[PDB]
C-alpha cells in the first residue's frame, strides 16, 4: 500500500534539441533536453561538447522553442509540457538556476471539443524575426503569443472556425520573408489511411495564414490543395530564397506563391497513389517517412533518413531565385536521430533516444560534403528486457561480504544502435596486493625520482616509510623523522622537493636526504600545495611559507586580523580559472560562522559569506566546520568546486562567474550521501586511470569525478566498509591506480577494473551488437547470457493460404523501388568474462519467426541435489501476415559445458536444446511454477510439465484476447492483457486445475506486471500506456469488490516513462523487497514499501515542500505525480521531491519542520533511511 | 480463410518499445509487400481511417435461413452469437468463421443481447417478453418474464447490479440482476419505446420512441423522475447510443439522419449525419477510436462516420443486402460485423495495403 518511489538512474535519450544564447548574447549554447530534463551544452577544442547546466522537471518536456525577447540580454526558451501548458524560461544570473518568466495554462473542458482522450502532442513554433510565437493545442486551437513587461495578452484562433475546415494538421511553421508573421499550416480536410488509396487518392493541403496582431485578424493567403495523401513535416527555407519543402514518404515538393509547384518523386511508389504532377529524380531510391532535417546556411538542406543515413539536397536556384531541379549524394551514415541542429558553421548535433546521440563535423570534398564523428553523448536507450546478472572478476579479498553481489545488463538502443548496457553502480576494486598494518592512521604518497616513490605513514607515536618500485619494502634510513606522528607529507615545488611536517617541526626534503628543518600550539594540519605553504596550529594561528631559489622555504607571517579563531583551511591555484579580482588562493574558515577567500601573495580579503556553516544555496559577496577543500576538476582544470564537512553532512558547491571582489559565486549540488590527530577526509587525485577528482573518505566512500564532459559524477564504494584513508598510487607492479585502508587496518594495493566507463552516471560498458536487442537472460548455471536479436534483410516473398498449402509470392516491381524490411532473429551466447559473443553458438530460427519472449525458466528435474535447473525457454512464432494462421514454438535451451577449442578459451559453453516443437497456435509468454512450464497459446494459458524428453500438458484457463506478460511466485500466476488488465490465477497441484481467483474489470492497457512484495502484503505491480503505476491487491473481505472477484488497486503515481522491466531484490524492512524498474526513457527507478506511520510523517512533508518551493517552470509537483490525467488513490511518495529536503539549508530545513509540527532531526532518519537500505547494484 | 490479429499485436509490441508515438511511426506505404507493418488500432490511435472496414471477409448463413436482429461479440472476441427470428444462438467462430455450435434460447425473435461488463453474464430478451441469464459458457440460468409485450432493447449499470427492459408497451422497467426485481417502471413516454442505453458513469437512462411528442427522455434509474425531455428527430428513433467517455449522445432515426448531442448541454444541438437515402436503422460506436462509428440503414447503406467531418469517411451504399439491424465491433477495433433483414450476416475488415479496390463493395 504505502511505498515510496525513488529515482537511481536520470534518463537518457534525448528528444529536443536547438542552438540558442541561453548563457549571454556572445557565445552561442547547444540546448538539448529529453524526457523531462534540460541540458545545456559548450563546445571545447580535439572538439568535445562540455556541460553547462542541468535542470530536472516535474512534467516531460513536449516541445521546445527558442526566441529572443525584446531589449532581453538572453535569448528565452520555449517549453511546452503535456495538456496544453506553455512556460517561458530563462537563465538566471546571480542565483544559477533559471528563472521561469511566464506560464500559461490552457487546458479547458471546453477546448478538447468534447474528446476525453488527448492524441495530439502541443507545438511551439516561433518566428524568425521574433515577433510572435504559435502553440497548436489539441490538433483545433492556435494559441498566439505577442511580442513587444515583455509579453502581450495572448488570443486563442479557432481552427476550424477558419477558411477550408483544416480539421487534421499535420505540421505547422513560420514563414520568411513577410513583414507579418505568416504562419504556414499543413493538414488535411478529408483524411484517408495508406492502404486505401483508391477511393481517396490525394488529400493534403496548404493555408499559410497570415496573423495580424494589432487588429487580431488572420486572413488566409496562398492555397495549395492537391499535395500527394502522406506528407511528413515541412521546412520554411531561408530568406533569399524563401518558401517551403514538403516531405512525403515517397515524394518531395517545393512550394512558393508565384511559382508553379515544383515536386520530384523519389521511389516508382507514386505510380497508382498521387496524381500530382511529379517527375523522376534521377539515380535516387529513398523515402522520406520519417526523417529530420535542417538547412545549412541557404539552398543545402542536411537530411537525416530512417537507418541513418545522411543526403545533402542543394536547391538548384535559377537567377531569378527560382528552384528549377533538387540534387542529391549519399554522405556518410549515422545515429537514427530524432533531432538535427546546425551549431557554428561546420557542426551538426544528431539528437538520439535510441543510440549515442554524437556530434559531426563538416568539410567540403576537392559542393559535395563529407562528415567527421566528434566526441558521442553516451545513452541507455529504450530500455526493452533487462536481467540481473552477476560479475565475474570480484577480487577474493571480498569474497565474503554477506550482500549479493550483482549487476544488471540491459538491452538498450535499437536497430543499428542496437546494443547490451552492462549497468552497474558502486565502484568494486582489484585487489592486487594487501597489507596488514595496525596502528597507522594517516597515509601519503610522494612523488620521488612519475611514479610513487615514498609511502608515508604516520603512527600514534612514530611514522613509517616505505620505499616503492620493482619491491615494495620497509624503509630504514634517514630522511623522514621518525621519532613522532606526521601531519602532512608532500611534494612541493614540481615533483622535485618533498615536504613533512611534524608538530615540532617542518622539515624539507629531496628524496631520501634531508635538506634542512625549520622549528615552529601543536600543528594539526597543513596545505602543501602549489609553491606556497600554509600551517595552522590548535590555537588559530596561521603561518605561511614559500620557496626561494638561491631552494628554501622561507617564512612570511600573514597579516591577518583574527576576531575569531581560524577553524579550517584549504589552498587553491587556477590553471584554467575563473577568478579573475595561474593565481593562488587561501581559503579560510574562523570559528564565528563566516567564509574568507585570500589572495595569496598579499592577504587581502577578497570574498565574503556572512553565514557559512548554514549551507546556503547560492552564496555571495559581504555549524563545526570540519574540513574544507576547493579543487578544480575537468578539462584543463577549468571548474573548481568547494567541498566542506560541517556536522556530518556533506555539502559541496560549484563555481560560476558573476559580476574589487571575486567575480564567482558558488551553487549547491545535490547527494545522496550522508557522513554518519587530525584525519583529512577530501583527498584529492589526479589522473587514475586518467580520472581525475576527490576520493571521499567516511562511513560511505564516494568517488567524485568530473571528466572532460564537465559533468559531475558521484560513484560510491560500499565492499570493503568504511574507509580510513587514501591515496593516490603509480607503481610499477601495480598501475595507475589507488590505496586506502580498510577499517580493520589492511592497506590495498588497488586499481580500477578497465572494463567499465566512469564517465556515465552509473560505470557503464556499452556493448554494440548492430542488430536489435529483445530480450536478456542470465544463466545462474555456468553463467552466461542468452540474447534474442534481429536484423533487416529485404523481403522477397509474400505467403498465403490456399486451402492445401502454403503458397509464396514472389515480390517483382520495378528497379526503382524499395522493398520491405523482413527481420531475422537469431539467439545469440554473451559471455561476461569478455564481453565478446561466444563463438559457434547461435541459434537461427525460421524464415519468418518471432521470438515473443525469453525468460530464464527454473524447470524441475530428477538430476541435481534441489528440483530445479534453471532452463532458458524462449516462446516464438510465425508473422506471416493476416490472411495466414499464426502457430508458434516453445523453444527450451540449456547452455552446457563442453571441452574447449584450442586458442578459443570463450568457446567452452554451447546450447543444447532440449525442445523444439511447434505449438497449436501462437506462444507469447512462459512461466515457471514449482517447475512447471506455465504457456500462453492464444486465449489459452498451459501450464507444462518437462518429462526427460516431452512436455505434457496437466492444465489451463480460458483467458483474454493477447497474455503478452505472466509472472509468478508461489503457485500464484499473474498475466496480463494487452487491452484489458490483469488476471492472476492460482495452480492447486494435487489435482491439476488451474483456475482464475480475481482480475481487474477495468479496461486498461497494461505495458508490464511485477510483484510489490511487503512483509504479508503482496502487491501487483502494473505499469499502463499513459505512464503510469499502479498497485492492485486480492482483498477479499472488503466491500468495495465484489468477493473474491475484483481487484482493488491501491497506490496510484504517474511516473513519466514507460515501464517494461522489473527486478525484486532483497533488501540491504523484515521482509520488505524493493521492486526495482528501468524506465523506457532511459532511468532507473524504485519502489520501496513503507510502514504506514512512517509515510504519514513523510506525506505532511511532501504537502509543505509542493507548496513553499519555487518549482522549475513554475510546474506543480502534485499534478504531475496524480494518475493518467496527464478515482485517484495515491499512496506513492514523491522521492525526488523529498529529495529536495535535503538541499535545502539548515535554517529553512528548520523551517519547514516547525510549520508542520516535527524536528529535523527525525526526518533525516526518516529520509536517509531509505537510501541506505537502497544502495544495490 | 482467416482474419488473423495476431501478427498486427506482434508487430505492435515490437514498435512499441522504441516507437514513442505515431509522429515516430514508420509509415506503411501502399504495396501488397508492407503486409507485416500492419498494427491494431491501438497503434495508429490518430488517423482513426484506419478502422473504415471496407474489406469484405465471409458472410455467415444459418441452414435454417432465419432473418437475424442481434449480433453481440463475446467479451474476449472468441466466437460471435447471434440472435435470429427462430430463438436459435448461432455461435460463429472468431479468426476462422466456419461454425461452433447452434443453440435454441427463446420461444420468441430475439430483440435484445447485451454482455455484461465482465465475462460472466449475457442478458438476452425476446419477442414474447422473456429474459434470461446465461453464462459465458451459454449454459441457461434463471429467467424471468420482464413484459407482457415484446421487449426492444437491454443496457445496463457501470456494474453489474441493474439492467433495464424497454418494451412495445412505453415501459422502461428498471431491474434488479441477483434478485430478478423490478426496481421501478418509468412511465410518461407517449408510445412504446425501441432503444436504452445506460450511462458508463452517471447513472442516465435514455430511451427512444416512436411518439412525435414525446421522442427521447431522459431517466433517473433512483429516483424514477424524468430528468429531460429532448425533441431531436421528426419521428420513430431507432438507437440511441453513447460513448464510453460519456459526454456524447448519439441518436439515429427514420428521417434519415443520425444526430449527435452533448447531454450536458440539450438546447442545443452538434452536427448532423445526412447521407443515407433510406432509413437510419442501427448505429455501433468503434471502442478504441472515440468519435468514429458504423451506421446501418434500413436499405442496406452501410456507412462509416466521424465526429468532426461532415460528409462520411465512406461506407457501402446499396452493398449489402437486405436492411441491417444491428453491428458489433470485435474487442479490438479491426473487424465489424452486420446483421441483415435477410437470413446473412457478413464480416468486414480493414482493407489491405496497396490493394486495387475494384471489387462489387467499393468500385
Amino acid at each position: 500500500m504505502y511505498a515510496v518511489y525513488k529515482q537511481a538512474h536520470p534518463p537518457t535519450g534525448l528528444e529536443f534539441s536547438m542552438y540558442c544564447n541561453f548563457f549571454n548574447n556572445s557565445e552561442r549554447n547547444l540546448v538539448v533536453a529529453g524526457t523531462s530534463q534540460l541540458y545545456v551544452y559548450r563546445l571545447n577544442r580535439r572538439e568535445k561538447l562540455e556541460l553547462a547546466a542541468s535542470f530536472s522537471f516535474f512534467g516531460n518536456v513536449m516541445s521546445m522553442a527558442s526566441v529572443q525577447l525584446a531589449g532581453a540580454k538572453r535569448d528565452a526558451l520555449l517549453l511546452s509540457f503535456k495538456d496544453a501548458k506553455l512556460s517561458v524560461v530563462e537563465y538566471d544570473p546571480g542565483t544559477h538556476d533559471l528563472k521561469t518568466l511566464s506560464l500559461h495554462y490552457f487546458e479547458e473542458p471546453e477546448l478538447r471539443d468534447g474528446f476525453v482522450q488527448n492524441v495530439h502532442t502541443p507545438r511551439v513554433r516561433v518566428d524568425p524575426d521574433g515577433r510572435c510565437a504559435a502553440m497548436l493545442v489539441y490538433g483545433t486551437r492556435l494559441v498566439v503569443l505577442p511580442f513587444r513587461s515583455s509579453f502581450l495578452p495572448s488570443y486563442i484562433i479557432d481552427v476550424r472556425a477558419l477558411d477550408e475546415k483544416l480539421l487534421n494538421i499535420i505540421d505547422l511553421q513560420f514563414l520568411h520573408g513577410y513583414y507579418e508573421p505568416t504562419l504556414l499550416i499543413l493538414f488535411e480536410p478529408n483524411q484517408t489511411w495508406p492502404g486505401r488509396v483508391a477511393v481517396r487518392q490525394d488529400t493534403c493541403s496548404i493555408v499559410a495564414i497570415s496573423l495580424n496582431i494589432t487588429q487580431k485578424v488572420h486572413p488566409v493567403i496562398w492555397s495549395l490543395t492537391s499535395l500527394p495523401f502522406d506528407c511528413t513535416q515541412a521546412l520554411a527555407v531561408p530568406k533569399p530564397i524563401g518558401g517551403v519543402v514538403v516531405f512525403a514518404v515517397n515524394s518531395l515538393l517545393y512550394l512558393n506563391q508565384s511559382v508553379p509547384p515544383y515536386g520530384v518523386a523519389l521511389n516508382s511508389l507514386t505510380t497508382g497513389t498521387t496524381a500530382f504532377p511529379l517527375r523522376t529524380q534521377e539515380g535516387v531510391r529513398i523515402t522520406l517517412d520519417c526523417a529530420q532535417a535542417t538547412f545549412i546556411s541557404y539552398d543545402k538542406m542536411v537530411i537525416s533518413l530512417k537507418g541513418g543515413e545522411i543526403y545533402v539536397l542543394t536547391l538548384i536556384t535559377d537567377g531569378m531565385r527560382s528552384v528549377r531541379a533538387f540534387h542529391f549524394d549519399k554522405a556518410a551514415a549515422s545515429v537514427l536521430t530524432t533531432s538535427m541542429v546546425t551549431m557554428e558553421p561546420g557542426y551538426l548535433f544528431l539528437g538520439s533516444r535510441l543510440g549515442n546521440s554524437l556530434l559531426l563535423k563538416y568539410t567540403e570534398k576537392l559542393a559535395t560534403y563529407s562528415f567527421e564523428v566528434c566526441d558521442s553523448i553516451l545513452n541507455i536507450g529504450p530500455c526493452a528486457n533487462a536481467a540481473v546478472g552477476e560479475p565475474a572478476f570480484l577480487s577474493e579479498e571480498f569474497q565474503n561480504s554477506p550482500e549479493p553481489d550483482l549487476e544488471i545488463v540491459v538491452c538498450s538502443g535499437h536497430g543499428k544502435n542496437g546494443a547490451l548496457s552492462v549497468l552497474q553502480k558502486s565502484i568494486r576494486p582489484q585487489v592486487v596486493t594487501t597489507f596488514e598494518l595496525p596502528g597507522c592512521y594517516d597515509m601519503w604518497t610522494v612523488i620521488a625520482p612519475r611514479r610513487h616513490g615514498f609511502l608515508i605513514l604516520s603512527r600514534e607515536d612514530s611514522t613509517m616509510i616505505l620505499q616503492t618500485g620493482q619491491e615494495i619494502m620497509e624503509l630504514d634510513t634517514s630522511g623522514f623523522a621518525t621519532q613522532g606522528p606526521t601531519v602532512f607529507a608532500g611534494n612541493i615545488g614540481d615533483n622535485r622537493y618533498i615536504v613533512q611536517v611534524s608538530p615540532l617541526g617542518i622539515r624539507l626534503l629531496e628524496g631520501v636526504n634531508q635538506l634542512h628543518f625549520i622549528p615552529v600550539a601543536p600543528i594539526v594540519q597543513c596545505a602543501v600545495a602549489d609553491p606556497y605553504v600554509v600551517i595552522m596550529s590548535a590555537e588559530g594561528h596561521v603561518t605561511m611559507f614559500l620557496l626561494k631559489s638561491d631552494h628554501r622555504l622561507a617564512l612570511h607571517k600573514p597579516p591577518l586580523h583574527h576576531q575569531s579563531k581560524v577553524i579550517t583551511l584549504c589552498l587553491y591555484r587556477d590553471l584554467s580559472g575563473m577568478f579573475t579580482t595561474p593565481t593562488h588562493w587561501c581559503l579560510l574558515v574562523r570559528e564565528n560562522g563566516t567564509m574568507e577567500i585570500y589572495q595569496l601573495p598579499d592577504w587581502r580579503l577578497v570574498f565574503l559569506v556572512k553565514n557559512f556553516p548554514v549551507g546556503q544555496r547560492v552564496l555571495v559577496d559581504s555549524p563545526l566546520v570540519k574540513e574544507v577543500l576547493l579543487v578544480a576538476l575537468g578539462s584543463r582544470q577549468s571548474r573548481p568546486y568547494l567541498l566542506v564537512h560541517v556536522d556530518q553532512e556533506l555539502l559541496i558547491y560549484e563555481a560560476f562567474p558573476h559580476d574589487g571582489n571575486l567575480k564567482v559565486r558558488f551553487k549547491k549540488v545535490p547527494h545522496n550521501i550522508n557522513f554518519r590527530g587530525r584525519v583529512a577526509r577530501f583527498r584529492y587525485f589526479e589522473d587514475i586511470y586518467g580520472y581525475s577528482g576527490v576520493f571521499i573518505c567516511g562511513p560511505s566512500p564516494h568517488w567524485l569525478l568530473v571528466t572532460g564532459r564537465g559533468a559531475l559524477r558521484l560513484h560510491p564504494m560500499a565492499i570493503d566498509g568504511p574507509v580510513d584513508s587514501f591515496a593516490p598510487f603509480h607503481n610499477v607492479n601495480c598501475p595507475r591506480g589507488f590505496l586506502y585502508f580498510n577499517r580493520q587496518g589492511e592497506l590495498r594495493i588497488s586499481v580500477l577494473p578497465a572494463y567499465l566507463s566512469y564517465d556515465a552516471p552509473w560505470p557503464v560498458r556499452k556493448i554494440p551488437l548492430r542488430c536489435t536487442a529483445h530480450y536478456v537472460a542470465y544463466h545462474v548455471e555456468s553463467k552466461v547470457y542468452a540474447v534474442a536479436t534481429s536484423t533487416n534483410t529485404p523481403c522477397a516473398r509474400i505467403p498465403r493460404m490456399t486451402g492445401e498449402e502454403k503458397e509464396f509470392e514472389t515480390i517483382e516491381r520495378d528497379e526503382r523501388y524499395i522493398h520491405p524490411q523482413q527481420e531475422a532473429f537469431s539467439i545469440q551466447l554473451i559471455s561476461p568474462v569478455s564481453w565478446e559473443a561466444i563463438p559457434n553458438a547461435r541459434i537461427e530460427l525460421q524464415e519468418w519467426e518471432h521470438v515473443t519472449c525469453m525468460k530464464t525458466v527454473s524447470l524441475r528435474s530428477e538430476e541435481t541435489v534441489s528440483g530445479l535447473k534453471g532452463y532458458v525457454a524462449a516462446g516464438t512464432c510465425l508473422m506471416q501476415g493476416e490472411e495466414v494462421t499464426c502457430r508458434g514454438r516453445i523453444l527450451i535451451m540449456d547452455v552446457i559445458e563442453v571441452v574447449p577449442e584450442p586458442g578459443q578459451p570463450l568457446t567452452k559453453n554451447k546450447f543444447k536444446v532440449l525442445y523444439e516443437k511447434e505449438q497449436k497456435g501462437p506462444v507469447t509468454a512462459l512461466c515457471h511454477c514449482n517447475g512447471h512450464l506455465v504457456s500462453a497459446i492464444g486465449q489459452k494459458i498451459f501450464l507444462w510439465s518437462l518429462r526427460a524428453s516431452e512436455l505434457t500438458g496437466m492444465a489451463f484457463i480460458d483467458t483474454q484476447l493477447y497474455i503478452h506478460q505472466m509472472i509468478s511466485v508461489k503457485n500464484f500466476i499473474l498475466a496480463a492483457d494487452v487491452m484489458k488488465s490483469i488476471s492472476l490465477l492460482r495452480y492447486q497441484e494435487e489435482s491439476k486445475t488451474l483456475s482464475l481467483v480475481s482480475r481487474d474489470a477495468k479496461p486498461l492497457e497494461v505495458y508490464s506486471v511485477d510483484f510489490m512484495v511487503d512483509n504479508a502484503q503482496l502487491g501487483f505491480l502494473v505499469s499502463d500506456r499513459d505512464r503510469n503505476l499502479m498497485v492492485y491487491m486480492y482483498l477479499p473481505e472488503a466491500k468495495e469488490s465484489f468477493g473474491g472477484m475484483r481487484l482493488l488497486r491501491r497506490a496510484d503515481f504517474h511516473v513519466g516513462a514507460h515501464v517494461n522491466t522489473f527486478w525484486r531484490t532483497p533488501c540491504r524492512w523484515e521482509n520488505k523487497h524493493i521492486t526495482w524498474f528501468a524506465t523506457l526513457d532511459g532511468g532507473i527507478g524504485l519502489l520501496l514499501p513503507m510502514q504506514e506511520k512512517t509515510y504519514r510523517r513523510l506525506l505532511m512533508l511532501q504537502n509543505a515542500l509542493t507548496t513553499m518551493l519555487p518549482h522549475h517552470a513554475g510546474l506543480n509537483p502534485r499534478a504531475f505525480r496524480m494518475l493518467h490525467v496527464d478515482n485517484a488513490v495515491r499512496n506513492v511518495l514523491d522521492g525526488e521531491l523529498l529529495n529536495r529536503y535535503l538541499y535545502l539549508s539548515t535554517m529553512e530545513r528548520s523551517e519547514l519542520a516547525k510549520k508542520i509540527g516535527t524536528t529535523p532531526d527525525i526526518i533525516l532518519d526518516d529520509l536517509l533511511e531509505t537510501d541506505r537500505v537502497t544502495a544495490h547494484f | 480463410k482467416t482474419i488473423d490479429y495476431n501478427p498486427s499485436v506482434i508487430k505492435y509490441l515490437e514498435n512499441r518499445i522504441w516507437q514513442r508515438d505515431q509522429r515516430d511511426m514508420r509509415a506503411i506505404q501502399p504495396d501488397a509487400g508492407y503486409y507485416n507493418d500492419l498494427v491494431p488500432p491501438i497503434g495508429m490511435l490518430n488517423n482513426p481511417m484506419n478502422a473504415v472496414t471496407t474489406k469484405f471477409v465471409r458472410t455467415s448463413t444459418n441452414k435454417v435461413k432465419c432473418p437475424v436482429f442481434v449480433v453481440r461479440w463475446t467479451p474476449e472476441g472468441r466466437r460471435l452469437v447471434t440472435g435470429a427470428s427462430s430463438g436459435e444462438f448461432t455461435l460463429w467462430n472468431g479468426l476462422t468463421f466456419n461454425f461452433e455450435t447452434i443453440l435454441q434460447a427463446h420461444d420468441s425473435p430475439v430483440r435484445a443481447m447485451t454482455w455484461s461488463h465482465n465475462d460472466m453474464w449475457m442478458l438476452t430478451a425476446d419477442h414474447g417478453g422473456y429474459v434470461k441469464y446465461w453464462q459465458s459458457n451459454m449454459n441457461n440460468v434463471k429467467m424471468f418474464q420482464a413484459h407482457k409485450e415484446a421487449i426492444r432493447e437491454a443496457s445496463f449499470s457501470p456494474t453489474d447490479n441493474k439492467f433495464a427492459t424497454c418494451s412495445d408497451d412505453g415501459t422502461v422497467r428498471i431491474w434488479d440482476f441477483l434478485r430478478c426485481h423490478e426496481e421501478r417502471i418509468l412511465r410518461g413516454h407517449g408510445a412504446d419505446v425501441k432503444c436504452v442505453d445506460w450511462h458508463p458513469t452517471k447513472g442516465l437512462v435514455v430511451s427512444g420512441s416512436k411518439d412525435s411528442q414525446q421522442p427521447i427522455k431522459f431517466w433517473d434509474p433512483k429516483t424514477g423522475q424524468s430528468l429531460a425531455t429532448l425533441h431531436a428527430h421528426k419521428n420513430t428513433v431507432m438507437e440511441v447510443k453513447l460513448n464510453l467517455n460519456g459526454n456524447w449522445l448519439l441518436t439515429a432515426s427514420r428521417d434519415h439522419l443520425c444526430k449527435l448531442f452533448d447531454i450536458r448541454n440539450l438546447k442545443e444541438e452538434l452536427q448532423v449525419f445526412r447521407g443515407h437515402k433510406k432509413e437510419a436503422t442501427a448505429v455501433a460506436w468503434h471502442p478504441v477510436h472515440e468519435g468514429l462509428f458504423a451506421s446501418g440503414g434500413s436499405d442496406g447503406s452501410l456507412l462509416f462516420w466521424h465526429v468532426g467531418v461532415e460528409k462520411e469517411v465512406g461506407g457501402m451504399e446499396m452493398a449489402h443486402e437486405g436492411m441491417i439491424w444491428s453491428l458489433a465491433w470485435h474487442p479490438l477495433g479491426h473487424i465489424l460485423c452486420s446483421g441483415s433483414n435477410d437470413h446473412t450476416s457478413k464480416f468486414w475488415t480493414r482493407n489491405r495495403p496497396g490493394d486495387k479496390m475494384r471489387d462489387r463493395y467499393n468500385l
